[PDB]
């Protein structure tokens, strides 16, 4: 072949936090399917919002949008439980089809977006050159996300934790972690990662007792 | 809309 | 300058399903310095074995192993609660300090590995091609290791949710959803990703009322 | 040695 | 757009000394059209031929063969004078057309290439690999090549005006000269780099004379 | 080896039509040390200048400089024949040693570039983004002093072979290509590829009987 | 067939 | 200074 159709830019989606999440990898040839899995952030969160992205850079914002839809009746769990198949099908065409399935209850919706959406050339090379300028300012970007959503996680699960330990958790210990946890909540609307790395120490300084709890539990 | 999906 | 001091490779750790996980990617200018935090895959794990890797491939056993060493004396804690950073540091003489801490007990393990160490020239050349020739077989590994990351905290998740459900759980749920435990747990032994995709399936179809109850609970 | 850590 | 066609590997042609010589670099978008004037090796040189080339190597046998084809009716002419115009035109449809012109007698032939011909993915994927395997045998051979056209020239253009100075030249200036030209005559059918630019200096050394001369005479 | 000290930029020199020659490619790990042989662009040319360059930019002017300076004493010779054999050696400490000798009289100067010298980080970064940038219109840039350079060694060719030729060409040829040398002249002077390709071959038109003279002579 | 072209 | 030089 004196030719090869490929993806000139990467193709995924909005994940928690605001980053861009690949499903298709840059320079992929078509046709092209690919899948991952996904889940919720919140307990018993009923819907999630599919936000199709196209670009190289991990801040979803910076990327361009290819469209959005939502999918529902997502059933009463925990967050994390769920699990949200995502597929991205780019056929012969060249046309994208992007679904959501939800696998406890099947139910499926879908975006198509034309062969012709999306960047144009020129755009496409100065996204090509805007990731490689901004390499680590995505880099900073990337990390504060990851540790903002562990930081969610160490907030969310050391509150079901809290609650599971009841009266096993001494006065001192639930004073102390539901002081850290307020100053994690805080910490992680804002920016600062080393703020956010700070609040979480704290809480894994004060929480000893009640993690040799939760591990007896179960 | 509604929140975005999370990387398990 | 008409030289700059870069990284020929990635260097990393070995995470939980054989996964390199770059702690500073190829080409970047040192001296340099990034961390990032990582937890325990076990309920009462008490160590982790950080494994430093040199490579591009996805696979750990794939890459160039530059040392391990252990950090122990981990408090009794949950599965993914510990706080464990891991820094890697190269300084101006091109030796990389790599270091592991636990946020909570403050305990600190250290490797430090020589400017010399690691692959030659043309095992990095080799490496530098062989990630190209493999992107993606290593494509592959990288979501099986994914989808059994997600089974695994699926099968983890779900047995600590049926303990604290106890009697709120009917009798059918409770068996139908304990068959589908064991599936998965076969499953995720096995390297299929379609048939741990099945069995997690199955579970999401089981434990519809398990999730409404889990969810009430907090 | 021991299981490796977990990227959460 | 979500798609680009893009040229996976470069085209060209064979020049003298068994070189590729790039019209349409890799990853050009098509459609395209690119052209540049050759010339003849030779004397009184009545015909060239063009063959076509995909791949990334120096070495023209180590790149595919698109195919080939003879333009004649060159007028006589001095090697380098004749203008020859190839231009590597890849229209909408991934055709490639390779046309070569002289411009003097307004003779052109072409040859089409389907847009199925050359080398498939495995092969593409294999050869960018080799590329990058071989840069440095393929800078040495690029280097080797250089030299050897140069020695070409200096030996015709060498002859030229011992031809053109006559009895200008002193009878010792003219069997240094002869004897220098004949060893790197034979220089110029190995492949040693050093041998060939040993036989160059020898002759830079002895026609001192004859430069003095020549520059005199014009 | 963690570390591999390789060039961030191309390192060559400016030759005829104001382009950059590329002596040590990007990437290249050193020590290295690597040489091109170059000539004269005038009949009895006396001296050369060799202008150092740094970066990716076909254009010498878009490049950093390194500095410059001058080889003379070239003996009266016609233009292409002497042999200035030009070498980049960089050594382990980082320093480029930029010589420039006469290999008919062994004549020789240097110029010594510290480690220091040249772009700093975010010029580097600039730099590769910008000949990125500007792939295209570089590739014009290339096209045009090329089909510049082959007018010039047909203007002066063509000049030769009329002063050689005499009274064998006849007074109409002799008129044709004459104006047609001078139009050249011209266009050389412009920066409009296809009027120097449109002169070029108006002269390849007119002096039919000059190349079949000029081809009988030798 | 004959020669290649040289590049001038 | 004076011309560059020429590739041949």
């Amino acid at each position: 072949v004196l030719l090869l159709d490929v993806t000139p830019l990467s193709l995924g989606i909005e994940t928690m936090g605001g980053v861009m999440t690949t499903l298709i990898a840059k320079n992929t040839t078509i046709p092209t399917k690919h899948s991952q899995v996904f889940s919720t952030a919140e307990d018993n969160q009923s819907a999630v919002t599919i936000h199709v992205l196209q670009g190289e850079r991990k801040r979803a914002a910076d990327n361009k949008s290819l469209g959005q839809f939502n999918l529902d009746g997502i059933n009463p769990a925990p967050r994390g439980m769920p699990q949200i198949e995502v597929t991205f099908d780019i056929d012969a065409d060249g046309i994208l089809h992007v679904s959501a399935k939800d696998k406890n209850s099947g139910k499926e919706q879908k975006i198509t977006i034309k062969a012709s959406s999306g960047l144009n050339e020129d755009e496409i090379q100065k996204m090509v050159r805007d990731a490689e300028a901004n390499a680590e300012a995505d880099r900073k970007f990337e990390e504060l996300v990851q540790t903002r959503n562990q930081g969610d996680h160490l907030l969310h699960s050391t509150r079901k934790q809290v609650e599971e330990a009841g009266d096993k958790l001494p006065a001192d210990d639930k004073t102390a972690i539901e002081s850290a946890l307020t100053a994690l909540e805080t910490a992680l609307k804002g920016e600062d990662k080393a703020a956010i790395e700070a609040k979480m120490q704290e809480l894994a300084q004060v929480s000893q007792k009640l993690m040799e709890i939760a591990q007896q539990q179960h | 809309s509604h929140p975005r999906p999370i990387r398990v």
